[PDB]
């Protein structure tokens, strides 16, 4: 494939593997997840519109607009999270191994 | 024995058993009525 | 079959229709009255079996297997109704109910005329038989038993699945007639090596053989007397029944696949009849005793030869009877003295008389007194073995010594000697269970007069 | 055959069930079974408790079910049907065999001594 | 005696957190 | 410990009724019992069963077969043939292979 | 939450759904999938406590990546196809990612850690759909692209998925988490065979549904969620104890009950293309299932366990639960066997 | 329409029944403080419905035909015999207090029930919110094991969460004293084994936790014995109240609702009562639950649900 598709395959598999290794802040992989979406936007982007694939012209804006329902909700449980523990670290979510 | 509270099923409720006798009665009317179209319709594309 | 199926079915609706009080009589009654109409299975023919419908037929194996099936119900609840007397009323008709599906499961089992149907059947009767010895079992060992007795069966049962699957794919059928005459050798490999263990190992966990057969002192002894009675007299022969049928598709590996099952049943019925010398525990010893006589039956299906398959068939339904007579006859005097040990209660034929009486014949029986048909059928399969190779008189002769010593030996020790001081509580035995005793050694010992009945379809 | 159709037109040409079909009557006593299980759960009389209950819970199976059996026999009538059509097509695939007698085909004789 | 039914010690198998 | 009942006692049938044939308590019901089983049992099943048994139609045709067989040996040694002979089916049918 | 806020929650999670199973366009799938995950945390922490918010969270995490790689095939089968029919996938790497985010989205092992913990930490009506309506979306997915599927991962998927539900079904006490590692058990029957006839993962999935159906709705009547408070029910509702020993003697596959049609059925078909060793594994490592399936039944109806002073108050009171469906629902789990050739109409 | 959420929809919320005059007034103080003749006659003046004090036998007289049933349907749990053997082998004193709480919970339930469905207020005599001072009391005299009040604490943790305070706690301070001196002139002999030890611990645990509890969440009126004689003046105090604290003013329809499904569902409110720990106090073994189960199902009208038992008139069986 021509030499763009390289880097934006590569940048979804960057941020996949930035989305699989947690670190402490929820917020950080919350990130991770709208950088997937970035990727995956440029990605249909190109190929829709390089092959002049009209009515796909559309199909990047709905992406994004479930991108924001996704955001939106993973921003809506940090906050609950945040409430009962006073971080939104990942290491305080270990309730439910008994 | 005499209940201190009525009972919620003290009584029938007329309109759901007339309904549910009801709703027996169209099943099974429509049922054979059905099964004898089909018992008709199946003879004739057959030529019996 | 449907003459004995909707009947026996109707039986669930008479017990649970019935006044309080005549829930034992009426199903007593009226599984007698099944049980009667039972002996018009033996219409049976020189050369075709009984052929009634696409589903169901009846040979001379399965015909006695089913009149015995039958009859067992009647006694089954006799045995039960005293130590359920303080059960709660919809309680006793749910046990009742267990008895009775258990009953038309067999039915079937015996007469499927389809090997995947049969299969369904043979392990439907797990259900009935699991719940029976778990929820009405005495102690705390029947949690532990019905487990054994569950994963023992169902470890050598998904196997036989697969296989019968498999033959009906490549053969086109499971019906049992068609695979008398479309059945094609086995040859040689270690495909057909696992397809023969396959089609053989539920059957011989059932049996059981020696080696897999752990499951079945504890079941046996945990279970309650109806549990005990039915698991020894007609469920061990599904092992048997099973075998009987399916050795049809497996020649000629049965020649040197049998090899190792002769070896564990010819040296293990010498292990389990002495291990019956030195148990402590009466139901214990009498369940063992059954391993060491359904070892014969494995040998004689393996063996494959005419005289014994009809000694097979003799020793099933000779085997059922008695040992069905010897659980009952350890409950009545558990149901005394509340303990299975066999050195509690000693001297009891001084305390009841008739009862010793049952004992006496018995244990004749098990011993294989002629002409007993125990004695014929017995006597059969060491004809045949003989014949297979002369040597195994050696272990037969054995195995016939020491089945009398352990069978006069409880005799001897339960009653004869002096009775136990501190025991006095010994009732005299009621109208019951000398009825129920006489009903097993009366059927037994008349089946001599005319033993072709119960030799199968060699005779 | 027909896209996302329960019974196509086509299988008009076949006989439906009977109303006495022994698996339409299994269907009805299922329905009679889910009735006494819905009083006894209620801790209603089993056998007498709204006798109007039980009897739709009997007319609805039998009246679903026998849908489901015609569609049923359907199904493998288009089977039985793809499967000879099938074999029409394709003789070459499906020869007719040369038919040989016992007497001239040789079966090995393995003894049980 | 009459039938063995579970008593406590045996119904606090099945009440840890795992078995 | 806990709340139990303890074992109840043993009850020992014929302290209340004497007569008492082991079925069941109530002494009418206990009666009907032993009837059922004994002329159910002993009367009908083995004995008219029995019966039943003793006079089968030539059970497995055993008896027919003899007649049969008498039948043959006099046709065969009057008409000087072998009484049996070692071929069950005519070789005149059969097709040797090789 | 609103009564009407509730069913509207609810229909939307039944839209989503429904948008995947009638999509041609994977675009519109993709959608149906993001409609359905956006409905039903709402459910999840309905009842707002630590244990509900940390389900969802772990939830949310694990369907929003399984969507990200979902995503990522449909665009690379786009690049390789030019294209959006729902259909086999053009790509190999498209196929591996797909069938993975679908695995995900299953909870199918080793992507099977989820399941237990979040069904634990919702309520029991939440627990019933996650483990049973939630099975369809996927479900629909792979039964359009199978062809395209990797033969080797999608069995191998279904092996681990059985080991891993039957042995940690073994450990547990929490009717939840016996409940979660039985449906990643059963899921590894599903995909078994769905290389092989997908009719038959369809009959699995709908008999599957009904038993687990029946077990979660006789778990809200008594409102139990531990082994020992359903050891209780038999001194409440005995005929809810004999329910529930037939419904969980048919989940374990034993004759001549309903749910042994779907493990006899898998394995004809797995045995007619001469699959022997594999058929044999599975129906011999599904004893695990069967095992503490009867642990259960053990503490449930088989024999009675202690009680306490208190349940007395309870005899004074009935049923007060809609237990809707339950009496259709525990005879369809059961006394289906002499029906089995009905599988056709899922033909 | 049985109430539920379509109910709701329909328009049943509590909102619309709900007035000035929906009150929840609970009555307390010690034992022969003058509760139950304070209770009935605010009752009577407000126009509320009352709620004689949840005894052992107060789930009888809701169920069935109202009557007693035989005590060993309430656990053989006895409050006689709590006087007579505090320390009891059988560990009826604990028991009898595990019973008596769940009763309260009952009840309170029945209050909450009638007060959003009718717009009615509800006069108690104590409740879930002041029953730990028997409990304290009975502890501190040994009366229980420390794993009794554990056992009563978890109870009440998954169980007092649910509902809503009383708008009202009307206080009746009689000091221990004259409490005994009461106990004495009533007569009854059992409750003449009262220890003034005991007492104290009731006021204690009455005025040490209770009240500084329930003043930063409900109204607290305080009375003397001279005081509360006169019911027409504390009701005077009752309908001056403000009424600018507490959990209540943050209800809805929303709210009120999910607290309705809950209090009309009794098996649901007792759901926690009875929780698989197995205290010997109230741990019953298989055998006699088994026995006694039996027993009440052959009681008059208990066989089936309610209006389905034709051995005491129902008809129409066949059609409900
Ligand atoms: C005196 C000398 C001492 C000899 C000892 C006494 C014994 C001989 C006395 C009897 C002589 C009469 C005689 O033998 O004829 C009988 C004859 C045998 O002799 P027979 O074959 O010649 O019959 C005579 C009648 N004709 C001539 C027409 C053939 O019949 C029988 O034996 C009856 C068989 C009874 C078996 C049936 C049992 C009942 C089945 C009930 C079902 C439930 C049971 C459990 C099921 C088990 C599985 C099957
Ligand atoms: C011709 C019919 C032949 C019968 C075929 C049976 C096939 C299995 C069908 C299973 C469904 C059974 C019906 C559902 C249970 C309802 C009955 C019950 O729960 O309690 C018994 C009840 C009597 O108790 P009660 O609650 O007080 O009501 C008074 C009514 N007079 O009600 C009664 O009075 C009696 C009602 C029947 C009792 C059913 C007992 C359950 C049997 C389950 C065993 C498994 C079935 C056998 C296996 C082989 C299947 C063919
Ligand atoms: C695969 C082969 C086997 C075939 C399987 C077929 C399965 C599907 C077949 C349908 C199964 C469900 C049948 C339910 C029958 C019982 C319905 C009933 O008795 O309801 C009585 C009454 C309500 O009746 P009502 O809704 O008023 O009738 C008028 C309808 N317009 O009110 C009541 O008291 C009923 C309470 C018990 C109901 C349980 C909860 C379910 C609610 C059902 C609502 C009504 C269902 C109507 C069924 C019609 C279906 C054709
Ligand atoms: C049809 C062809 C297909 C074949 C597949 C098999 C068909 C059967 C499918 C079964 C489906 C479940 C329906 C079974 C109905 C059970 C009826 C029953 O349990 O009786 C009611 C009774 C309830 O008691 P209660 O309401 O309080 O009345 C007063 C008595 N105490 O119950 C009780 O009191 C019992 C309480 C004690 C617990 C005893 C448990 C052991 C008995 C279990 C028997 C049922 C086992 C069913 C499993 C399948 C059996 C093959
Ligand atoms: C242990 C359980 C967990 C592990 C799973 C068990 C699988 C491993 C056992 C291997 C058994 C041998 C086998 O799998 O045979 C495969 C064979 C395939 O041959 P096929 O291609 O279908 O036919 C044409 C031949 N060229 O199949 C055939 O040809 C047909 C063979 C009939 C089907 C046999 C089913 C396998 C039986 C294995 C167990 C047998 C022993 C039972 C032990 C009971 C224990 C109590
Ligand atoms: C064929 C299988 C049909 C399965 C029928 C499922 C019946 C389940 C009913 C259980 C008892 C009634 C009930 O309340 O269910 C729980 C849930 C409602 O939630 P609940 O906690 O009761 O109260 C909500 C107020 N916030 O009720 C629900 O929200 C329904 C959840 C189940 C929906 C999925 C059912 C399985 C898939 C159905 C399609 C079949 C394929
Ligand atoms: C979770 C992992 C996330 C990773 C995200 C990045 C995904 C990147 C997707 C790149 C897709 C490339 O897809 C790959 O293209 C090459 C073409 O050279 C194909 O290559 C193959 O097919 C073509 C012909 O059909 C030939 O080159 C040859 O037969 C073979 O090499 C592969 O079959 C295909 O799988
Ligand atoms: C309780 C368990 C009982 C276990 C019983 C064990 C029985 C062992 C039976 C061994 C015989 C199996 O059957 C044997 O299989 C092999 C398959 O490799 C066949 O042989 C075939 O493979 C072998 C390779 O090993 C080649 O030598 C041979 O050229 C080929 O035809 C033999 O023709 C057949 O004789
Ligand atoms: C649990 C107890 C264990 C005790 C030990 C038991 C050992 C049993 C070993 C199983 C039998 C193995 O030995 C088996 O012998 C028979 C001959 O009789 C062979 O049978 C085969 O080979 C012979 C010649 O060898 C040929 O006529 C023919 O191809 C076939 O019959 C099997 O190929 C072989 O596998
Ligand atoms: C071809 C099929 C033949 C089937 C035959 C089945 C026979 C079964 C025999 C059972 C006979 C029992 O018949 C019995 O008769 C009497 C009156 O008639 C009934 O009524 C009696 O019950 C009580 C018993 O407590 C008696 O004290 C009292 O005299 C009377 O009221 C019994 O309730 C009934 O049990
Ligand atoms: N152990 C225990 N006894 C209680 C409880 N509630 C009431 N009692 C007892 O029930 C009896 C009646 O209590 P009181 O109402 O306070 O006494 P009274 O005679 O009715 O005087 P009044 O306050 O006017 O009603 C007393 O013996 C109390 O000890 C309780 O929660 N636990
Ligand atoms: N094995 C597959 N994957 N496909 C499949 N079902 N083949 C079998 C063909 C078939 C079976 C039943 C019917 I009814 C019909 Cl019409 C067609
Ligand atoms: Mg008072």
């Amino acid at each position: 494939m021509s030499m763009v598709y390289m880097n934006i395959m590569m940048a979804f598999t960057v941020s996949l593997v930035g989305l699989l290794m947690y670190r402490s802040h929820l917020m950080s992989s919350l990130l991770c997840l709208e950088g997937m979406m970035l990727s995956l936007f440029v990605m249909a982007a190109l190929t829709i519109l390089n092959s002049h694939f009209t009515l796909a012209s559309m199909m990047p804006i709905i992406l994004l607009v479930f991108a924001a329902c996704e955001a939106a909700l993973g921003l809506s449980l940090l906050v609950m999270v945040s409430n009962t523990y006073g971080t939104d670290y990942v290491q305080n979510l270990n309730l439910l191994q008994c | 024995k005499f209940y201190i509270q009525e009972p919620p099923h003290g009584s029938p409720n007329w309109l759901k058993v007339g309904l549910t006798l009801g709703t027996s009665v169209f099943l099974w009317i429509y049922l054979i009525k059905q099964h004898n179209e089909d018992v008709l319709e199946y003879k004739r594309r057959n030529g019996l | 079959m449907l003459k004995y199926i909707i009947p026996t079915i109707m039986l669930m609706p008479l017990t649970w229709l019935s006044k309080n009080n005549m829930i034992w009589v009426n199903s007593t009654a009226h599984s007698l009255l099944i049980s009667f109409t039972s002996l018009l299975l033996m219409n049976q023919f020189g050369d075709n079996s009984l052929n009634f419908s696409l589903l169901f037929f009846s040979d001379s194996l399965s015909t006695p297997l089913l009149i015995l099936t039958m009859w067992l119900l009647p006694l089954m609840l006799m045995a039960s109704q005293h130590h359920l007397s303080k059960e709660n009323l919809t309680r006793k008709k749910l046990f009742i109910t267990m008895l009775i599906s258990l009953q038309l499961f067999l039915i079937m089992t015996f007469t499927a005329m389809e090997l995947i149907l049969f299969y369904i059947l043979f392990e439907a009767t797990l259900v009935p038989t699991l719940i029976i010895i778990t929820r009405w079992g005495n102690q705390t060992e029947r949690l532990n038993a019905g487990l054994y007795f569950l994963f023992y069966t169902l470890a050598g049962s998904l196997p036989l699945l697969v296989a019968l699957i498999y033959i009906q794919n490549t053969v086109g059928s499971l019906n049992f007639l068609m695979l008398q005459y479309w059945v094609q050798p086995v040859h040689n490999s270690w495909s057909n090596v696992f397809m023969w263990l396959a089609c053989m190992m539920a059957f011989m966990v059932k049996m059981p053989l020696y080696g897999l057969h752990l499951w079945l002192p504890k079941a046996h002894v945990e279970a309650p007397i109806a549990g005990s009675m039915v698991l020894a007299a007609v469920l061990l022969k599904l092992g048997g029944y099973g075998m009987l049928r399916i050795t049809l598709i497996l020649n000629p590996m049965t020649d040197f696949m049998a090899y190792p099952f002769i070896m564990l049943s010819l040296w293990g019925m010498i292990m389990t009849s002495s291990i019956c010398l030195r148990q402590t525990d009466l139901k214990s010893l009498i369940a063992y005793s059954s391993v060491s006589h359904m070892a014969l039956v494995i040998v004689a299906i393996l063996i494959q030869t005419p005289w014994s398959y009809m000694g097979a068939t003799a020793l099933m339904i000779a085997h059922g009877l008695t040992s069905s007579m010897l659980f009952c006859l350890a409950n009545s005097n558990y149901e005394r003295i509340h303990s299975r040990t066999m050195i509690l209660a000693r001297g009891l034929q001084t305390l009841l008389p008739l009862m010793a009486t049952w004992w006496l014949l018995a244990s004749l029986t098990n011993l294989a007194l002629p002409p007993t048909i125990n004695l014929i059928g017995e006597l059969f399969v060491v004809m045949s073995t003989f014949s297979w190779s002369n040597i195994t008189i050696i272990l037969m002769g054995v195995n016939m010594v020491i089945t009398a010593l352990y069978s006069l030996y409880m005799l001897i020790m339960t009653q004869r000697g002096k009775y136990t001081y501190h025991i006095n509580n010994i009732s005299p035995s009621f109208t019951r269970e000398n009825a129920l005793m006489s009903l097993h050694i009366l059927p037994l010992l008349l089946l001599t007069l005319n033993p072709k009945i119960i030799l199968g379809p060699l005779y | 055959r027909a896209t996302f159709q329960f019974l196509p037109d086509e299988a008009r040409s076949l006989p439906p069930p009977k109303l006495t079909d022994p698996r339409l009557a299994f269907v009805g006593f299922l329905g009679y079974c889910s009735g006494l299980i819905d009083n006894a759960i209620r801790r209603r009389p089993v056998l007498l408790a709204g006798l109007h209950r039980q009897l739709l819970y009997i007319t609805s199976f039998v009246f679903v079910g026998y849908y489901l059996l015609k569609r049923q026999d359907y199904m493998y009538a288009v089977r039985d049907h793809d499967m000879f059509s099938y074999i029409k097509s394709h003789p070459e695939d499906f020869p007719e065999k040369d038919k040989k007698t016992y007497g001239e085909v040789f079966e090995e004789f393995h003894p049980v001594r | 005696a009459r039938q063995w039914q579970p008593d406590v010690e045996w119904a606090e198998q099945y009440g840890g957190a795992v078995m | 410990r806990w709340q139990e009942d303890p074992e109840p006692e043993d009850e020992n049938l014929y302290e209340k009724n004497p007569d008492s044939h082991g079925y069941d308590k109530d002494p009418a019901v206990d009666i009907w019992n032993m009837r059922v089983v004994f002329f159910f049992g002993f009367s009908i099943v083995l004995v008219l069963g029995s019966t039943f048994v003793a006079y089968l139609p030539d059970y497995r045709m055993q008896e027919w077969a003899r007649r049969e067989a008498e039948r043959l040996v006099k046709y065969r040694e009057a008409h000087g043939l072998p009484i049996m002979e070692s071929n069950c089916f005519d070789p005149s049918k059969i097709q040797l292979p090789e | 939450m609103n009564p009407i806020i509730f069913i509207i929650i609810l229909l939307t999670i039944m839209l989503g759904t429904i948008i995947v199973m009638i999509s041609s366009h994977w675009l519109l799938v993709w959608i149906g999938f993001e409609m359905n995950m956006l409905a039903i945390i709402p459910i999840m922490m309905k009842n707002h406590n630590p244990r509900a918010t940390e389900a969802s969270t772990k939830y949310f995490l694990t369907q929003s990546t399984a969507s990200m790689l979902l995503m990522m095939a449909v665009i690379i089968n786009l690049m390789f196809s030019g294209q959006w029919t729902v259909m086999k996938l053009f790509n190999p790497m498209a196929s591996m990612l797909m069938t993975m985010a679908l695995a995900m989205k299953l909870g199918m092992a080793p992507f099977h850690f989820w399941v237990p913990e979040v069904t634990q930490g919702i309520p029991l009506s939440s627990g019933l759909i996650l483990l049973t309506w939630q099975k369809l979306a996927p479900m629909s997915v792979l039964y359009q692209i199978f062809p395209s599927i990797n033969l080797n991962l999608i069995l191998t998927l279904s092996v681990l998925s059985i080991l891993i539900g039957g042995w940690g079904g073994l450990n547990q006490t929490q009717l939840r988490k016996i409940m979660a590692y039985s449906s990643i058990a059963h899921m590894g029957w599903m995909t078994a065979v769905l290389p092989y006839n997908p009719t038959m993962t369809l009959l699995n999935l709908i008999i599957y549904i009904i038993m687990t159906s029946t077990m979660f709705t006789m778990f809200m009547a008594n409102s139990t969620t531990t082994t020992l408070s359903l050891s209780h029910t038999w001194n409440k509702t005995p005929i809810m104890t004999v329910l529930i020993l037939a419904t969980l003697l048919s989940m374990g596959g034993l004759p001549p009950l309903s749910g042994f049609m779907p493990k006899w059925m898998i394995i004809q078909e797995m045995t007619k293309n001469n699959s022997i060793i594999l058929p044999t594994f599975m129906a011999i490592t599904a004893l695990l299932n069967l095992y503490f399936y009867m642990r259960l039944t053990y503490s449930t109806t088989l024999t009675m366990f202690p009680s306490t002073n208190n349940m007395k108050m309870k005899w004074q009171f009935p049923l007060m639960k809609k237990m809707t469906f339950l009496p259709t629902m525990v005879v369809l789990s059961t006394m289906m066997l002499p029906l089995t050739p009905m599988l056709s109409v899922l033909e | 329409l049985q109430y539920g959420p379509l109910a709701y929809i329909l328009g049943e919320k509590a909102t619309k029944k709900m007035t000035e005059k929906s009150k929840l007034i609970t009555v307390d103080g010690n034992i022969c403080s003058g509760k139950s003749k304070l209770a009935k006659e605010i009752a009577e003046k407000l126009g509320l419905k009352h709620f004689p004090e949840a005894g052992i036998h107060y789930v009888d007289s809701t169920t069935g035909d109202g009557k007693p049933l035989p005590v060993q349907f309430s656990g053989n749990c006895s409050l006689e015999k709590f006087y007579d053997d505090p320390k009891s082998n059988d560990g009826n004193s604990y028991r009898l207090q595990a019973w008596l709480y769940a009763s309260r919970l009952l009840q309170y339930a029945d209050a909450l029930e009638h007060l959003l469905s009718t717009g009615q207020g509800v006069v108690l005599e104590r409740s879930i919110y002041s029953d730990f001072v028997f409990l304290e009391a009975m502890y501190r005299q040994g009366f229980i094991r420390k794993q009794c009040v554990d056992h009563y604490n978890q109870v009440k943790k998954v169980t007092i969460c649910e509902y809503l305070p009383p708008h009202v706690v009307v206080y009746v301070d009689v000091p221990v004293p004259e409490v005994q001196s009461r106990i004495q002139k009533k007569g009854n002999p059992h409750e003449m084994k009262i220890t003034s030890a005991y007492l104290q611990d009731i006021e204690n645990a009455y005025k040490g936790t209770f009240l500084p509890e329930m003043s930063e969440k409900c109204e607290v009126l305080q009375y003397s014995a001279w005081e509360a004689q006169d019911a027409e003046k504390v009701v005077e105090d009752i309908e001056y109240l403000k009424y600018d604290k507490g959990p209540w003013l943050d209800q809805n329809d929303r709210k009120l609702h999910k607290l309705r499904m809950l209090v009309q569902d009794k098996l649901e409110v007792l759901n926690y009562t009875s929780i698989p720990v197995f205290l010997p106090e109230v741990t019953v073994g298989a055998h006699q639950s088994d026995q006694v189960f039996q027993e009440f199902t052959e009681l008059p009208g208990r066989k089936y649900r309610a209006g389905y038992n034709e051995d005491v008139g129902d008809k129409w069986i066949w059609l409900k």
